[PDB]
């Protein structure tokens, strides 16, 4: 009677950057979705393709827990059929996404006076990300016709950029921890049931 | 939408002065701000990005500062090639737009010069067409700020006049303004005394130049 | 050679369509954030549209449903298709390379777009006669013409000192008006002839108007 490790994902002391988002494969366990429904600062609990009140009555093959950090003005992009720097170049959700997205203001955790430059995001990319694609490449982005050859400068820029979360920032620029739960039911027997 | 309030609209400075231009955002935008320089007939030129980072090639006398809502562009020692118009930009993704500031014109500071005021009645050739254009001239003044009030039989006229200002003269650093009062021929023949009242810092009291229709 | 070269601007009636081009060299259009910025006469810069390197496009509210940004990678060219143009769309249009947090570093020279319902017309030149009452002012009223521009000289270029040719104003009729004045010593009004030379190429109009003191 193993319980699904949801505490390790939400109550994690440190989250990953959006460009290198972490994913926890959850399977063969008893899931308790009652711990999530009504939290304290849960700024977002939008579900797509499935209802929350029916998750306790559904069994799934694999449940993927994606966690990362973005700013408040970018949480609207963590949704099916969205465009922007986060959606196209960091974390993309498919159009037929089945699952829920959870976000909450973590200004009291991920913002330091002076700037928390530890969280990063991808600014430049030649093409858009496929759904659930993770690109951790740090190659010098070529914005011109002259080859870069790993030399930062003009028309050759580092593809990653810092957030610099300061506690005095506005709500939209404050850090938000996002947890995206994907519910998969493919060619498979279901093992992540509810109780 | 974010509203970028930039002040002052214009400022006068001599070579070597320390110039400061202020940009205020409607909401917090952290360090997502840039400063630009533009001269008449040219494309904008990027000076500062990320609020305080100096663009490559820009002289070191330029510097940006501030974060959140209040930002300032600083020219520590103004040079002759720095008399231009400066803009701030919210170079941030949300909320769309990418708004620019209203702009700050930095003109050449010189001694106060009062304008020479001339009034011109409509020509007989134009009255034959059916329209009367009365023109008031403000010649070689400084500073730019000047108020022109038309009076028709002592009735203050507003809404039927347009103005035009020349760029700061390249030799005496003065401005020149024209104001055109347009009426129909029938309305023009209904009144007698036509005057434009000019108020300016170089004038101890408003100067008025007038003519009487048909004299 | 890192530059952006705009073309395609011009005069067009309201409701019409116009396509602007932005030829790039040095900067690869399909690899950058490419934006269109416009600037109406005497106003500030207004952002129009952007296209991400990944294909994402964005538009200002004033141009949504009317403007569509595009690119041709093989040509290394940025485009702006302007449909249902309005009078307020009259502006110089710049294409530029956006570096997001690093600013907008590369700008083009700009192409001018003028949207008006006016028919081409040569100007009427009326004299601004010096008054009867040490230096006197006289000039010419260049009224009702379209489109821009006109050029004004005095005495075939012999008189340049003290000449002020003001920028044109757009009247409610849709036609431009302009005045060019000059200040001269009062002792010369009876001994020196003053003719202003008005040239308006769009209407093939060259007019020479003699400005004299009015005779009561």
């Amino acid at each position: 009677t193993n319980l699904c490790p949801f505490d390790e994902v939400f109550n994690a002391t440190r989250f990953a950057s959006v460009y290198a988002w972490n994913r926890k494969r959850i399977s063969n366990c008893v899931a308790d979705y009652s711990v999530l429904y009504n939290f304290a600062p849960f700024f977002a609990f939008k579900c797509y393709g499935v209802s929350p009140t029916k998750l306790n009555d559904l069994c799934f093959t694999n449940v993927y827990a994606d966690s990362f950090v973005i700013r408040g003005n970018e949480v609207s992009q963590i949704a099916p059929g969205q465009t922007g720097n986060i959606a196209d170049y960091n974390y993309k959700l498919p159009d037929d996404f089945t699952g829920c997205v959870i976000a909450w203001n973590s200004n009291k955790l991920d913002s330091k006076v002076g700037g928390n430059y530890n969280y990063l995001y991808r600014l430049f990319r030649k093409s858009n990300l496929k759904p659930f694609e993770r690109d951790i490449s740090t190659e010098i982005y070529q914005a011109g016709n002259k080859p870069c050859n790993g030399v930062a400068g003009f028309n050759c820029y580092f593809p990653l950029r810092s957030y610099g979360f300061r506690p005095t920032y506005g709500v939209g620029h404050q850090p938000y921890r996002v947890v995206v739960l994907s519910f998969e039911l493919l060619h498979a027997p279901a093992t992540v049931c509810g109780k | 939408e974010i509203v970028m309030t930039q002040s002052p609209s214009s400022l006068s400075a001599s070579v070597g002065d320390r110039v400061t231009i202020t940009c205020r955002a409607s909401q917090g935008i952290s360090s997502y701000l840039a400063w630009y320089q533009q001269k008449p007939g040219k494309a904008p030129k990027l000076l500062i990005y990320a609020a305080s980072t100096l663009q490559s090639g820009v002289p070191s006398r330029f510097s940006g500062s501030g974060s959140g809502t209040d930002f300032t562009l600083t020219i520590s020692s103004l040079q002759p090639e720095d008399f231009a118009t400066y803009y701030c930009q919210q170079l941030d993704s949300y909320p769309p737009g990418y708004t620019f500031g209203q702009g700050t014109k930095v003109d050449i500071k010189r001694t106060v010069a009062a304008p020479s005021v001339f009034i011109f009645p409509p020509s007989d050739e134009q009255l034959k067409s059916g329209t009367a254009s009365v023109v008031c001239l403000l010649n070689n003044f400084y500073p730019r700020e000047a108020k022109v009030q038309w009076k028709v039989d002592n009735a203050l006229q507003s809404g039927n006049s347009q103005e035009s200002v020349t760029e700061q003269d390249s030799k005496d650093s003065t401005y020149s303004l024209s104001s055109t009062l347009t009426l129909s021929k029938a309305d023009y023949e209904k009144h007698k005394v036509y005057a434009c009242e000019v108020t300016h810092q170089g004038l101890s009291s408003p100067v008025t130049k007038s003519f009487n229709r048909g004299e | 050679q890192v530059q952006l070269v705009e073309s395609g601007g011009g005069l067009i009636q309201p409701g019409g369509s116009l396509r602007l081009s932005c030829a790039a060299s040095g900067v690869t259009v399909s690899s950058n954030y490419m934006s269109w910025v416009r600037q109406a006469p005497g106003k500030g810069l207004e952002w129009v549209s952007i296209i991400y390197s990944g294909g994402t496009t964005y538009y200002a509210d004033s141009v949504k449903g009317r403007f569509t940004i595009s690119r041709d990678s093989s040509m290394n060219t940025l485009y702006l298709q302007m449909n249902s143009l309005r009078a307020e769309d009259t502006a110089v249009y710049y294409c530029a390379r956006d570096l997001m947090v690093y600013g907008i570093d590369v700008w083009g020279q700009g192409t001018t777009v003028t949207v008006s319902s006016a028919s081409t017309k040569g100007p009427s030149v009326f004299p601004l006669a010096p008054s009867s009452k040490g230096t006197a002012a006289l000039g010419c009223l260049v009224k009702d013409y379209f489109p821009e521009p006109v050029t004004v000289s005095w005495n075939s270029g012999a008189l340049t000192s003290g000449v002020h040719t003001f920028p044109a104003v757009l009247q409610s009729s849709g036609l431009y008006s302009l005045s060019s004045v000059v200040t001269v010593p009062s002792s010369s009004l009876g001994t020196q002839t003053y003719i202003c030379n008005v040239n308006h190429k769009p209407s093939n109009t060259k007019v020479d108007k003699k400005v004299e003191p009015k005779s009561c």
